[PDB]
């Protein structure tokens, strides 16, 4: 999106303002590409000391 | 006109070299020889409290 | 044993001179003027032995 004011003027006869506000829709390149993983064993012997 | 540019999409890609590392036998072993002995060296400070 | 590989990156911004028209007359209004973000990355591999 990305808006704008196309404030255009008549000719030489009055001299009136205008806004006319009017948006048009921007692409843009893909967003990051967040990883998080992690692997580990699973459990081999509950000794404490050894 | 007024544009919004998000900094999460105008950013280049992750180079190659994101990949993992490669090491020798002959490092391996001269980093184990390193570490026991600052093991062994480090085991003579704690006497020091006899 | 382990094996580390750290990546770390900055960003700019670098606009272009002006906007120059075929016969009109344009200009520009605000910019960053400074930095963006700050990417970065990490990896860790290791294996326990006895």
């Amino acid at each position: 999106l990305e808006e704008h004011y196309y404030s255009r003027k008549t000719c030489g006869s009055g001299g009136g303002l205008s806004v006319q506000r009017t948006g048009y829709p921007q692409t843009d390149p893909p967003v990051f590409k967040a990883v998080n993983s992690f692997e580990r064993a699973p459990l081999i012997v509950g000794d404490h000391v050894h | 006109h007024s544009r919004e540019v998000d900094c999460e999409r105008f950013i280049g890609p992750v180079p190659s070299s994101f990949t993992d590392p490669k090491v020798t036998s002959a490092q391996w072993k001269f980093l184990e020889d390193m570490a026991d002995m600052k093991a062994l060296a480090d085991l003579n400070k704690s006497l020091v409290n006899l | 044993r382990r094996t580390t590989c750290e990546l770390v990156g900055c960003t700019r911004f670098y606009p272009r001179t002006v906007s120059p028209p075929s016969g009109w007359f344009a200009r520009w209004k605000d910019f960053p003027d400074g930095s963006l973000s700050e990417v970065s990355g990490l990896r860790r591999t290791d294996i326990r032995s006895v």
